[PDB]
């Protein structure tokens, strides 16, 4: 739960480079698969469940 | 869906993509009914014409050739064929017309007539109907000399069954 | 903004093809609302009252 | 030519769209507040949210049914076009088929299967004659006051003499007794030119 | 009307990540090839006070796009509201250096707003 | 009213386009006005000759992108005017030959696909799936037609390529 | 509460008439196949089927 | 990726090319004897 985005997945450590004003993205079919903590700044990716 | 409604079409929207499949749906309808009229009839490249004189060996082909005193351009056969046969939706014409349709059955029918069936398997070959008739009759085991002793009787029974055509197809 | 522009937005994508591509639907839009009424003739006899 | 697989990028194209269509169609409301379930579930109560709920599941359930029904209607068309490809390498590639423009365009001679994603390509191998002339032909000849036909040819004419070529390619060979066969006399049939067999 | 914005008057809508990707929002925006009024107003310069120079009130029905040129300091701030006279709140974003005054207070406005 | 088709000759070439007012007289409409018998075309100009349908637009109308560069309204030509030579005794007889190989495409199979009528239909939700089960019985008889669309699928392909039983090298 | 119930049966009509459209573009398309080979075959060259 | 499982076909691509270097194997060196 990252500030109101609730939802299951794996949280694995990304590559992308989010600019300084966003926190969370979604992919081709708008699906939340990338949020930025807002505690400390690294970005993480969020790949499905099995 | 919405009938010169405001507050409709702000609501169409909240059902997501429902109204775009099924126009991509019946714009690819109309894609496949050209494609098959494309296909049906536009089968050759060179639009042969029939000579001015047609003395094909003695069959008479008025009922199938077009008739060119009329402003149509059609065959007599044709003719009694097509002459048997709004709130946001709309009737998309065809992309081949009439007219071309009978362009392309008739440049068949002089392909058929004047080559037989060369014109299908490359260059159109010219070659007499009384030869065309022997060769067609060889490939289903009679051979070519009844032909040529009953041309006669064969170029009247075929007028005979194409004058009934009309006839049957007109009762 | 322009007809070519609408045929992008419609195909999603900045590079259009070669060929004819539907975005819209033409319409005249209506105007003078006709109140059309017929006469008035049986009027309430209230000069008898007052 | 980018055109020439355009049948089998129409064949993966539309799957995709169909599936990008059904994930983008959750988010659309049916008839509810908003379209997560558990912002449903949580800023309502369970009577309330039971409203809701049942024409999620509805339109939910009419997308899928939609989209197995185009499905059905797809592979209707893939099954059809499955046949017509195994008819195809049945009589092009296992033999020599008559058919005309069913092994390409002219005269079936072979053909040779090709892998391809979701498809097959076949290579119908064609002859398309060429260099044609033209001749002066006739019905028979007329040597020993009896009509001689062709067995197996044409009787053409280059100006002087008449020979025999065969139906698809200009062989001149002279008229003997061993190509052509006598039926009947020289009075029934109209266009016979007089002529002198090879015995 | 004076000029026109070519391709100006684009801001991110959301803060959604996206990557070589194409999106369509339906928000507020400034069209493409559109009248972009540009005010000049240097009518007094140099010199202090002036509590009275020549500038009418502009309204915002939906969004405004502001571009300014200004060299130094000619742009220090902004003014909102809806009365403008002590009855509703407001919104003064008055520029200065190193830190830049917010405030919703309501309080009377004059019509010649300046910073001296 | 009806519906606009705007005729786009590609991006990579040029960006003047024309619209097409399908079903409009072309005297509704608020630059070459010509009236068709599918619509108004309004941004192309109608040219005596008749070339090869590059465009397609209706009732035989075809648009195309030819010489300064515009987009010109012709109607369509079904091709050449060939006039064989028919006569009594005369034949055409080939001399030389000339082996083709032509190509044609043909679908066989196309993507597997299997959906959940539990997952898609309940994200992860507990009583989402018990008022699921209820709703009637929807959610057999779609895994069972995708099952059958596999297997179809499958078997196309094993009809298609497997028609022998010897693998020869 | 009606609207969003007419828009519903609405775009259910719709799709069931889009579905019938295909479902009879199908045998159409059949047809079209069957008289172009009918076409290629018979007048094209002498078939023995 | 919500629920779409997409399965993959039965005979992969390297069969399909086994199937046709046999087809056309057996027309080059039979003709059409090894398919009747």
């Amino acid at each position: 739960n990252f500030n109101g985005l609730t939802g299951t997945g794996v949280l694995t450590e990304s590559n992308k480079k989010f600019l300084p004003f966003q926190q969370f993205g979604r992919d081709i079919a708008d699906t939340t698969d990338a949020v930025r903590d807002p505690q400390t700044l690294e970005i993480l990716d969020i790949t499905p469940c099995s | 869906i919405c009938g010169d409604s405001t507050e409709c079409s702000n609501l169409l929207l909240q059902y997501g993509s429902f109204c775009t499949q099924l126009k991509r749906a019946l714009t690819g309808i109309a894609v496949e009914q050209d494609k098959n009229t494309q296909e049906v009839f536009a089968q050759v490249k060179q639009i042969y014409k029939t000579p001015p004189i047609k003395y094909f060996g003695g069959f008479n082909f008025s009922q199938i050739l077009p008739d060119p005193s009329k402003p149509s351009k059609r065959s007599p056969i044709e003719d009694l064929l097509f002459n048997k046969v709004f709130n946001g939706l709309t009737v998309l014409p065809p992309l081949l017309t009439d007219e071309m349709i009978a362009q392309y059955t008739s440049a068949l029918l002089a392909g058929t007539i004047t080559s037989g069936w060369t014109f299908g398997a490359g260059p159109a070959l010219q070659i007499p109907f009384p030869m065309q008739m022997a060769y067609r009759f060889n490939g289903i085991g009679v051979t070519q000399n009844v032909l040529y002793e009953n041309q006669k009787l064969i170029a009247n029974q075929f007028n005979s069954a194409i004058g009934k055509i009309q006839d049957s197809l007109s009762s | 903004l322009d007809p070519l522009s609408e045929t992008k937005c419609t195909l999603k994508s900045f590079t259009v093809e070669k060929g004819i591509y539907q975005t819209s639907n033409f319409r005249v839009q209506p105007t003078e609302s006709i109140v059309r009424f017929p006469n008035i003739t049986n009027l309430c006899p209230f000069h008898e009252v007052f | 030519t980018p055109s020439a697989l355009g049948k089998l990028q129409d064949v993966v194209n539309h799957n995709a769209q169909a599936l990008n269509t059904l994930v983008k169609q959750l988010s659309s409301k049916f008839g509810a507040i908003s379209s997560v379930l558990n912002d449903i579930l949580s800023r309502l109560d369970p009577p309330e949210a039971e409203v809701q709920i049942d024409r999620l599941i509805t339109g939910r359930l009419q997308s899928l049914q939609t989209y197995v029904t185009q499905q059905l209607i797809r592979a209707a068309e893939i099954r059809a076009s499955a046949n017509l490809a195994a008819t195809k390498m049945s009589e092009c590639v296992l033999g020599q088929s008559k058919r005309v423009d069913f092994c390409g365009k002219g005269y079936h001679l072979m053909s040779f299967p090709q892998s391809a994603p979701h498809g097959v390509v076949f290579l119908h191998v064609t002859y398309v004659p060429a260099q044609e002339k033209n001749f002066t032909t006739a019905p028979a000849i007329c040597h020993d006051g009896k009509a001689h036909f062709p067995r197996e040819g044409v009787f053409v004419s280059n100006g002087t003499h008449w020979f025999v070529t065969q139906r698809n390619f200009y062989e001149p060979q002279i008229i003997t007794t061993d190509n052509t066969f006598v039926s009947g006399n020289c009075d029934v049939v109209i266009g016979i030119v007089n002529n002198t067999v090879y015995d | 009307s004076y000029t026109n914005s070519f391709t100006r008057g684009v801001y991110y809508p959301d803060k959604v990540f996206r990557s070589s990707v194409l999106h369509s929002t339906q928000d507020l925006f400034l069209p493409f090839f559109s009248n972009v009024t540009w005010f000049h107003a240097i009518h007094v310069s140099g010199t202090n006070g002036t509590k009275r120079f020549d500038n009418p009130v502009l309204p915002f029905n939906d969004g405004v796009y502001f571009a300014s040129t200004e060299k130094s300091n000619i742009i220090r701030g902004w003014i909102f509201g809806t009365t403008l006279d002590s009855k509703t709140q407001s919104l003064l974003i008055v520029n200065n250096a190193t830190n830049v005054v917010i405030k919703v207070c309501e309080f009377q406005f004059c019509n010649d707003p300046f910073l001296d | 009213f009806g519906g606009v088709s705007v005729i786009t000759p590609g991006t990579n070439t040029s960006n003047q386009v024309a619209v097409l007012y399908q079903g409009v007289n072309c005297t509704e409409v608020p630059s070459n006005v010509f009236q068709t018998r599918a619509g108004c075309l309004i941004g192309a100009e109608y040219v005596n000759n008749s070339y090869e349908c590059d465009i397609p637009i209706g009732a035989g109308i075809c648009a195309s992108y030819q010489t300064s560069q515009s987009i010109i309204a012709y109607t369509m030509s079904l091709g050449a005017e060939n006039s064989v030579a028919y006569s009594n005794n005369s034949i055409a007889i080939p001399t030389n030959f000339t082996i083709s190989v032509t190509t044609e495409i043909l679908p066989v199979s196309m993507t597997k696909t299997s959906v959940d009528c539990t997952m898609y239909i309940c994200g992860d939700s507990t009583e989402c799936s018990n008022l699921l089960l209820q709703y009637g019985s929807f959610c057999t008889q779609l895994k069972r037609a995708l099952t059958g669309i596999a297997v179809e699928q499958d078997k196309n392909t094993q009809e298609v390529f497997a028609q022998v039983k010897q693998i020869y090298k």
